[PDB]
């Protein structure tokens, strides 16, 4: 009837155009209920330190513990020497330096033999 | 726009090029041709510090409207004679250019035409 | 002013042209001048006398310092270590007088361009050409020898030109 | 200054006013505390063409969660007040 | 973060997070100050078919305008003094070529 | 009090610069430099008197 | 001594008092907004000269005061033009500019 | 903002939201009243020709083909009240929003002045402090043993009791803080 | 100067702000019809543009396509 | 530069005649200014665009005054599509926004004539791309464009505010400073021109439909 | 010179007789005034350095590090006595003990006019850093954290002494006047190339250079506030006083053994830039910037030329300050909710408005904003290396571009937005933490006035 919209990464798919929440079943409606249940306990947890009149200090949160540290010191262990892994690490480790050493060695080549033969409009080139 | 129309659409061949412009010599088709005399020296125009750009032929009446305008000062709408003047003498200076433009286009339409008809002379 | 000397830092000799009123209103650039001068120029000139009557009953004098001509580094031994410091402390000086010389040329050079206005591309080609042969004189002496630079640097790269030269114009010679 | 400091009678005055001028509400009939859909018989599409009129009126937008509760005009009157803070 | 629904009662507010649910590996990068993937009204991939289209041939106009000048019909203009060889950075010792303007 | 403000904002700044313009940047050279003033046929200068000539006989293009 | 350079360095110099102000008696006070704002109309009508000055005798000038640093043959000095197009846009902008603080004061009265 | 969330979203609570947002983008598509009224008035007749369908399977796919029809053809710079999530004054006071709390760290001599505020601050203080308790043990016995199934908070019941829960939702700062 | 809101009413005008608002636009159009009666030749240009196929070939100077 | 000013001034020129909110609407007029200053720079005529940046000045601040000024009586509400008859409920705020939408589409004799008029002249009579004038020419079309949406969307026709009227615009901080604008607006432009000595070659020979040719694609 | 020297040994004693509440007051007193007594080591000459005995020498270079080093330690002072108060006196004293030991070599180092035992200070401020990071550390990383510190740099120095002794044994002197009078030109060999890596590894380390850089993060995050200022504004420029002294006997070699390092040098600072944009922890993005900065050091130092070498200096003392302002601000967060996470506290202007100024202050130098030194010296360094080659101006460029960014990211991430509404524990800003912002920021600026003081002998 109408043009249709294709999701992409950077814009993604409406809630109120996902064909999954159209046709349910009442296990997705337990699903939902179970949802709402881990959020209503979290929530509870959260308000019953928030409102304690002596409470002093940072209510501690664990997920941002866990968040940091999954970023931070759990990547080394979790490494394993894969194909994959070795050669993106050898690509974007040496490909830049051996492409960036190339493009500069060239030029300064050009350069200095631009120098030797006398022609490159050195006038004054006091500082340097 | 007609010219570009012409250039561009047309036979582009007969057309001037602004960039390679003149290519005859200035005295073809006149018998003699005056040349273009000059009324400021060159220190009066370094004195004045006009320009680069406004150096031409018409530096006379620059010179004298920026004179006027300076003694002049706090009435600054006096000078409106010199500035008519130079105005004027600028559109001379614009419509000569036309003239050469179309001089040379017309130069260019006859020479390639003839040329054209003694080669078909001379192919019969 | 006298402060300064007048053939190191020459001028043109500043010619100006007289006012020449054609209008019956008043100037008012004239009038602001004169409220300018009565308002600030006599109080700070006050000031002033002031300030340089009390300057001048406490006159002393200080002095620019004078240095004799040692050996240079063409005079010395390969070993002979004080020679080598002496030469190369005249070297060091040498450099920043050359430097200085270098910034008076530049300086003379950019007050031709303010000065000249409009006709400053012909008015002062003079400068450029001076500034252009101290440039050459300066990178020809004292460019390439990069950092930990020394008279014994400046020195090679002296014979090394003299060396080129010389080998150019003896094959010029033989054309 | 800007605006005054708006008072409880000035939302319900309003309230009252908006709801006056529906075509669908008997004015006489209208309470401060009658019932939409039990009161005056209206069905969901005309508490959401009211809620609408209210956000239109005052000009501040109320949430579907919170729009969906609303039944009578003392409830709209209350939760405009805790909404912009009014206590006098 | 902007995707998520802004008329909850959030614990925080700003970051539209509720403590002690688990915070996804790029939040930092998701931050709402951040790369946005909210839905747009026209799809990805048309966009960038009418921007690249349309960037395209801006440049390609260009280029064609550039190869077809637009001018008037009017001859160079004159400057008495040879082109002013001296005024256009002097050298008064070489003599040039002159440069003759007649009159039309 | 009623022009206090033109004296502590305007008159004392104006003075300080002015001292520190005439008296410490000007002691040096090429301190300050203006570009030179403009001359037309006819003015006469202040310093040597001379008159700068008239222009060449305009043809009068009336 | 031609007064061009001193009104042209006192327009940017005025500015300034303020600024050095705001630490005072007069940045807690609510007079600040007009302050601020008579500083600028002052500004204004100060710098109107040297545009009369150019516009008379197209009188243009660049002042290097104070040098900073120098290296072995660059020298860096604090130095100002005072050509026709700054003296052209700092009345313009010194005019907008105490427009403008009039209808912030204004506009924003309950910040 | 106020009200606790369901765990899902019926089927009239999003035909009435697609009502709204519908109507919604139609005024910001008909700028006039008139215009915007008459076109309403068809709106209104589009949805509720379909009021009576009893089977939800087909009220459903109506459903689906209006938001599919509404996302191809909603205004793509729709009209948005100032102070809402995506108006030009959303967050613009929260600069100006400070916690009550800090008031506790006020030197004695900011607290000299304003002595009858910070003596009704220490009222309510004592009051919260009193009343914390009770607030804890009537939501202990209160909840279900497998922990709360929604964000709802019960009233209070008992003589002078406060609502469990509500000193941060008294003492909001303000809308219009400073 | 006191004015309070209407609610579904013509706000309150000064005669002062009227007055202003009459007064500029006057100005304006009176200084746009002053201006285009003294100075006409900005808007319709000045100097009238030569037509090129008039000119005469004798002042052009070529040759009848003869040489 | 002169093909950076003309993409520029035209993008941004198409851009704004569709936007709702008026700080965009003025945002959006203001970059196809500043790209039609890089138009000028790019055709060797930077004192014109120096004057057209003096002349810009004053309208612009002014037009964004007067927008300031509606957004504070309709209790900050930004979108034109909420915005009524303010005509006649806002008289001095008409009268400044209208004589500055006027001097901001190049009217003879006001502000934006002595500089835009010019540039446009001095672009037609140019060996440049004929791209980029056609560009500047639809550009030049499309400021009259959005300014007549501005002024039909905020000032004419019916109410479409909340009903709670609360426009006052009687305060002598902002008639003053919109005043002073406005007399700006109206004067700098002949009073600047005619008081800066000529830096530039002025085109004296024009033909009249060319020398035209801003007026005729402004009433367009 | 030694009438900077002793005083320090004096110190020492002097902290370990004072009374058990008066250490902290006659610390910082004669610290202050033993930094306005090195004040006068500024006096310069313009053709050789002061050479004070057969010991010691002051040059331009090394003049700025002392004054800095000497303003340093009362501000080291200041920030450590908030979180030493519950420690007993005799750990209080040990711990002055090792910030004066620590000063004391660092001094000595700086001025010593021969290369070995300018290795043996150089190596000898091991011992006393270490035991700070280890010993007053937070977090149980501490101890790998010092680790990573210590044999990272040994690596390095280890053949650099080797290669000392050999050369004492070629030329017959260490002494950098003799060592500079009579240098000889390095023929291209194998030999001299490992001779060139053995002289140049281990200031490389010190600096560091990119890829060898894994042991800084971890030091300036697991070391206390007054380890993590010395680290970043000192330690560092060790690396980079020990290059511009040892260059001189290294050309002409290092015209072309430059060019990996120069590689590692910009590429790891355009990495180093992106890696601060993504930072869960507020230390760690600090540590990365001076990486970029050090990296910009370390192309100054290896193009070899005097614009870049001026560059270089004012880089180093315009970072030293910079940086250890940054760590202070961060400490102050870190002591109000015990918690480096960044996005923990958030919104802290509308709480605490003086130390947002500080925070703005303090990121608006760390960008290198004009006329501030450290874009003096980033403009030289950039400069330098247009000249060394113009592709350059691309890679700096985009460094000139992430730098800002992290920067700014960082303030809005901490400063701006809206206060978390469970955290209730901040305090007001004492008048100690103020006095310390401000002591860190005023010499920025009064060095900013007089830049030439900091620009290098190449002046
Ligand atoms: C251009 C200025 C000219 C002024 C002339 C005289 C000024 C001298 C100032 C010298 C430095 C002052 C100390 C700065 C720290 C302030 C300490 C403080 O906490 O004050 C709170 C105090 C009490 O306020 P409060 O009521 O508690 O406020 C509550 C909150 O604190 C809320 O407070 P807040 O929100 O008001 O925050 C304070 C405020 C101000 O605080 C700052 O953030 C600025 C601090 C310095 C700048 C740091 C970044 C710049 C890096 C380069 C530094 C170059 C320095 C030059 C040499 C300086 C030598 C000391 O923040 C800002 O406004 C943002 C600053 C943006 C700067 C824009 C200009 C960038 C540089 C442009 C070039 C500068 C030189 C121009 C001339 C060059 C040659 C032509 O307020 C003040 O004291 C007034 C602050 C005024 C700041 C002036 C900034 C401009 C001057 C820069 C240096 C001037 C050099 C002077 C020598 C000649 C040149
Ligand atoms: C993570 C970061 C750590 C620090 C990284 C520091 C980088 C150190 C690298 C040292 C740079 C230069 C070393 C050698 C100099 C020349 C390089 C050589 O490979 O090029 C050719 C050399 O030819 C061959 O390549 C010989 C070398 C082959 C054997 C070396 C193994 C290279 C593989 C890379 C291993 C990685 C080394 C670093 C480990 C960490 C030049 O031809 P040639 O003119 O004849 O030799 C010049 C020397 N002469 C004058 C004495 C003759
Ligand atoms: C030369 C080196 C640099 C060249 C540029 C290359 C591309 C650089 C890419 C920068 C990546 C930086 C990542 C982190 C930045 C901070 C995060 C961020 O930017 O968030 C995006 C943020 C949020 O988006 P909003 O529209 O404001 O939405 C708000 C309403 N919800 O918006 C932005 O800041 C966008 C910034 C990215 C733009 C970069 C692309 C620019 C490319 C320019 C190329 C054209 C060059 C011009 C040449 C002219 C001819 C001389
Ligand atoms: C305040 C009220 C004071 C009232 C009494 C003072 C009245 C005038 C007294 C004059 C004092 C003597 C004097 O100024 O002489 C000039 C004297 C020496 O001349 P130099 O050029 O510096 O010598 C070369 C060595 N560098 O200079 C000075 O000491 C005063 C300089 C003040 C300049 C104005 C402010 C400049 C600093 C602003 C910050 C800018 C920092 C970096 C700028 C970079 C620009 C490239
Ligand atoms: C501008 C571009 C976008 C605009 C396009 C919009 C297109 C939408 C028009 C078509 C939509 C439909 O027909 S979809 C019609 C949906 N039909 C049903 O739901 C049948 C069962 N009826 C009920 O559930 C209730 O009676 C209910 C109707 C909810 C009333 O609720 P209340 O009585 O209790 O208030």
């Amino acid at each position: 009837s109408f043009p249709k919209y294709k999701p992409s990464r950077l814009a993604t798919l409406p809630a109120t155009l996902d064909p999954a929440e159209y046709d349910i079943s009442p296990e997705t409606r337990k699903a939902q209920a179970e949802r709402l249940a881990i959020r209503s306990r979290l929530k509870r947890e959260y308000l019953l330190q928030y409102n304690d009149p002596n409470r002093l200090g940072v209510i501690e949160d664990p997920a941002l513990i866990r968040w940091t540290y999954a970023r931070s010191a759990n990547i080394y262990p979790n490494f394993r020497p894969t194909p994959k892994t070795s050669l993106l690490g050898a690509l974007f480790g040496i490909g830049p330096l051996f492409f960036w050493y190339y493009v500069f060695k060239t030029d300064r080549d050009k350069k200095e033999k631009l120098i030797q033969e006398g022609k490159l409009d050195q006038t004054f080139n006091i500082s340097y | 726009g007609a010219h570009l129309a012409r250039r561009y659409l047309g036979d582009a061949s007969k057309e001037p090029d602004p960039l390679r412009m003149p290519t005859f010599p200035p005295d073809y088709g006149f018998p003699e041709r005056k040349e273009r005399e000059m009324v400021a020296t060159q220190q009066e125009m370094n004195d004045a510090q006009l320009m680069l750009q406004q150096r031409d032929y018409c530096a006379h009446y620059l010179i004298q409207l920026l004179k006027c305008k300076r003694d002049s000062f706090p009435n600054f709408l006096a000078c409106k004679h010199e500035q008519h003047d130079w105005d004027y003498c600028e559109h001379l200076d614009y419509v000569k250019r036309m003239k050469e433009f179309e001089r040379e286009r017309r130069l260019l339409q006859r020479k390639k035409r003839r040329e054209q008809r003694e080669a078909e002379m001379a192919r019969g | 002013p006298d402060s300064w000397d007048k053939d190191v830092y020459p001028e043109p000799p500043r010619r100006t042209p007289a006012p020449a009123p054609q209008t019956s209103l008043p100037n008012p650039v004239t009038y602001l001048t004169k409220i300018f001068d009565l308002l600030v120029d006599r109080p700070v000139t006050l000031a002033r006398e002031f300030i340089e009557q009390q300057h001048a009953k406490n006159r002393y004098y200080y002095y620019h310092r004078e240095f004799r001509r040692v050996p240079d580094i063409t005079e010395c031994e390969e070993k002979d270590i004080l020679c080598m410091f002496e030469a190369e402390m005249q070297w060091r000086r040498d450099y920043k007088v050359d430097q200085e010389i270098v910034n008076i040329i530049q300086e003379r050079l950019k007050a031709c361009q303010q000065r000249e206005g409009e006709s400053y591309r012909q008015n002062c080609a003079k400068e450029l050409e001076q500034f252009t042969q101290v440039s050459k004189a300066f990178q020809d002496r004292y460019s390439d020898l990069g950092a930990h630079y020394s008279a014994r640097k400046c020195l090679a790269k002296q014979k090394q030109r003299m060396l080129a030269e010389r080998k150019a114009a003896k094959e010029a010679a033989a054309a | 200054s800007d605006a005054p400091p708006l008072t409880l009678e000035a939302i319900k005055d309003r309230v009252l006013y908006v709801l006056k001028l529906y075509d669908k509400i008997d004015p006489e009939k209208l309470s401060v505390n009658s019932h939409f859909m039990k009161d005056l018989g209206l069905d969901s599409l005309d508490q959401v063409e009211i809620i609408m009129a209210m956000e239109d009126e005052f000009g501040f937008e109320i949430p579907d969660i919170d729009a969906e509760k609303l039944m009578c005009p003392q409830e709209i009157v209350d939760y405009i007040a805790d909404k912009k803070d009014v206590y006098e | 973060q902007q995707e998520r629904d802004p008329w909850y009662d959030w614990d925080h507010p700003d970051l539209r997070l509720n403590w002690g649910e688990p915070i996804h590996w790029d939040l930092d990068m998701y931050i709402r100050n951040r790369v946005d993937t909210s839905p747009t009204p026209v799809s990805w991939n048309t966009m960038c078919k009418h921007l690249f289209g349309f960037v395209a041939f801006m440049l390609f106009m260009f280029w064609v305008g550039e190869i077809y000048p637009s001018y008037q019909p009017v001859g160079p203009k004159q400057y008495p003094y040879n082109d002013l060889y001296l005024e256009r950075g002097g050298d008064p010792t070489k003599e040039p070529e002159p440069v003759v303007h007649y009159e039309i | 009090r009623h022009s206090i403000f033109a004296v502590t904002h305007v008159l004392i700044p104006v003075w300080i610069i002015h001292y520190y313009l005439k008296y410490h940047v000007t002691a040096k050279p090429y301190t300050v430099v203006e570009r030179k003033p403009r001359i037309f046929p006819g003015d006469t200068i202040l310093e040597t008197g001379e008159v700068i000539p008239l222009m060449k006989e305009f043809p009068d293009q009336h | 001594m031609n007064p061009f350079a001193s009104l042209t360095l006192t327009t940017l110099t005025i500015l300034t008092i303020p600024i050095m102000m705001s630490n005072s008696n007069i940045y807690k006070t609510n007079l600040y907004p007009n302050y601020v704002k008579t500083t600028v109309s002052y500004a204004f009508t100060l710098s109107l000269v040297p545009l009369l000055m150019f516009m008379h005798t197209g009188q243009e000038m660049i002042i290097s005061n104070w040098h900073w640093m120098t290296l072995q043959t660059v020298e860096l000095s604090l130095s100002f033009k005072m050509d026709y197009f700054s003296v052209m846009f700092i009345p313009v902008a010194l005019f907008v500019t105490w427009s403008i603080m009039e209808f912030s004061m204004w506009y924003m009265h309950s910040d | 903002a106020f009200s606790a969330p369901a765990a899902y979203l019926t089927h009239q609570q999003k035909v009435l939201r697609l009502y709204k947002r519908a109507l919604r983008h139609l005024e910001s598509w008909c700028v006039h009243r008139d215009k915007y009224r008459y076109f309403a008035c068809l709106m209104r007749a589009r949805f509720d020709e379909h009021k009576n369908e009893k089977d939800m399977v087909k009220a459903t796919q109506l459903l689906r083909q209006a938001e599919e029809e509404f996302w191809y053809g909603q205004h793509p710079q729709p009209y948005i009240f100032p102070e809402s999530p995506g108006g030009t004054s959303y967050e613009r006071y929260e600069c100006y929003k400070v916690p009550e709390w800090c008031l506790d760290d006020w030197h004695p001599s900011e607290k000299a002045m304003y002595p009858d505020y910070f003596a009704k601050r220490e009222q309510w203080k004592r009051l919260r402090r009193e009343s914390w308790e009770r607030e804890v043990k009537q939501l202990q016995e209160e909840t279900p043993p497998g922990g709360p199934r929604t964000e709802a908070l019960p009233p209070a019941r008992k003589e002078g009791d406060l609502p469990p829960l509500w000193w941060h939702i008294v003492t909001r700062p303000r809308e219009r803080p400073m | 100067v006191h004015i309070e809101p209407r609610y579904r009413q013509f706000p309150q005008l000064t005669r002062s702000q009227l007055i202003q608002a009459e007064f500029f636009s006057a100005t304006m159009w009176f200084w746009i019809l002053w201006r285009f009666w003294h100075d006409s030749d900005a808007v319709l240009g000045h100097f009238p543009y030569p037509d090129p196929s008039q000119w005469t070939d004798e002042e052009l100077g070529i040759l009848p396509d003869d040489e | 530069t002169l093909c950076l000013g003309a993409i520029t001034t035209l993008f941004t020129a198409l851009c704004a005649i569709t936007q709702n909110d008026i700080k965009k609407i003025v945002a959006f007029s203001t970059s196809s200014q500043l790209g039609l200053m890089m138009v000028t720079i790019g055709i060797n005529q930077p004192h014109l665009a120096f004057l057209h940046i003096c002349m810009h000045a004053f309208f612009k601040a002014m037009l964004f005054m007067c927008s300031g000024s509606i957004i504070h009586s309709l209790n900050d509400e930004q979108d034109i599509r909420k915005m009524g008859g303010l005509y006649k409920a806002m008289p001095f705020t008409t009268t400044a926004l209208i004589i500055g939408s006027l001097a901001l589409t190049g009217m003879p004799y006001l502000t934006g004539f002595y500089s835009k008029d010019l540039i446009i002249e001095a672009v037609n009579m140019s060996y440049t791309n004929a791209w980029a004038l056609l560009m500047t020419l639809i550009a030049t079309s499309l400021t009259a464009a959005y300014s007549t949406r501005i002024i039909f969307f905020a000032f004419l026709g019916k109410p479409r505010f909340p009903p709670l009227v609360l426009i006052n615009e009687n305060n002598p901080l902002l008639i003053n400073s919109i005043k002073r604008l406005l007399i700006g607006s109206i004067f700098a432009g002949f009073i600047i021109s005619n008081n800066i000595p000529p830096m530039t070659v002025p085109n004296t020979t024009m033909p009249l439909y060319m020398k035209m040719t801003a007026l005729i694609v402004t009433i367009m | 010179m030694l009438k900077i020297i002793i005083p320090t040994t004096m110190l020492l004693p002097m902290t370990w007789m004072s009374k058990h509440n008066m250490i902290w007051i006659n610390a910082t007193v004669h610290s202050l005034l033993i930094s306005l007594i090195s004040l006068s080591l500024l006096n310069q000459l313009g053709e050789n350095s002061l050479n004070f005995s057969l010991t010691f020498f002051s040059d331009s270079l090394s003049a700025p590090l002392l004054v800095l080093t000497t303003w340093l330690l009362p501000l080291m002072l200041m920030a450590s006595q908030s979180h030493l108060s519950k420690e007993t006196t005799t750990r209080k004293k040990l711990y002055i003990t090792m910030l004066i030991l620590l000063q004391l070599f660092l001094i000595m180092t700086f001025t010593a006019t021969e290369l070995i035992l300018f290795y043996i200070l150089f190596e000898a401020t091991l011992v006393p850093t270490l035991i700070i990071i280890t010993r007053w550390g937070n977090q149980t990383e501490r101890l790998n954290a010092g680790l990573y510190f210590l044999f990272y740099t040994l690596a390095g120095s280890l053949p650099l002494l080797v290669a000392l002794v050999y050369i004492q044994n070629t030329t017959g002197s260490l002494n950098f006047l003799i060592i500079h009078y009579w240098s000889h030109p390095l023929s291209n060999s194998w030999s001299n190339i490992f001779m060139w890596l053995a002289c140049i590894m281990a200031f490389m380390v010190k600096m560091p250079l990119y890829g060898l850089h894994l042991w800084l993060p971890k030091a300036h995050v697991e070391a206390p506030i007054a380890g993590s200022m010395v680290l970043a504004a000192v330690l560092l420029k060790l690396g980079g006083y020990g290059m511009m002294r040892i260059t001189t006997i290294l050309n002409p070699l290092t015209n072309y053994m430059a060019y990996p390092f120069l590689m590692l040098s910009m590429w790891g600072m355009i990495m180093t830039s992106s890696i601060c944009l993504r930072q869960t922890d507020l230390k760690s993005l600090i540590a990365y910037s001076s990486v970029s900065h050090m990296a910009l050091v370390i192309v100054a130092i290896m193009i070899q030329t005097p614009w870049s070498f001026m560059g270089a200096t004012a880089l180093m003392i315009a970072h030293g300050l910079t940086s250890s302002m940054l760590f202070c601000l961060a400490n102050t967060n870190y002591e109000r909710v015990h918690s480096r996470t960044m996005i923990l506290a958030r919104g802290l202007q509308t709480l605490l408005p003086l130390m947002a100024t500080w925070w703005l202050v303090a990121s608006l130098t760390n960008l290198a904003l004009p006329p501030s030194i450290n874009l003096i010296g980033e403009l030289f360094i950039i400069t330098a290396s247009f000249s060394w080659s113009n592709i350059t101006i691309i890679l700096m460029g985009m460094n000139m571009m992430i730098t800002a960014l992290y920067s700014l990211y960082m303030l809005i991430t901490t400063q701006r937005g809206k206060y978390t509404h469970h955290i209730n524990n901040i305090k007001p800003s004492f008048t100690r933490e103020n006095a310390l912002m401000a002591l860190h920021i005023l010499p920025l600026l009064l060095l900013t006035l007089n830049p030439k003081m900091i620009l290098g002998p190449l002046y």
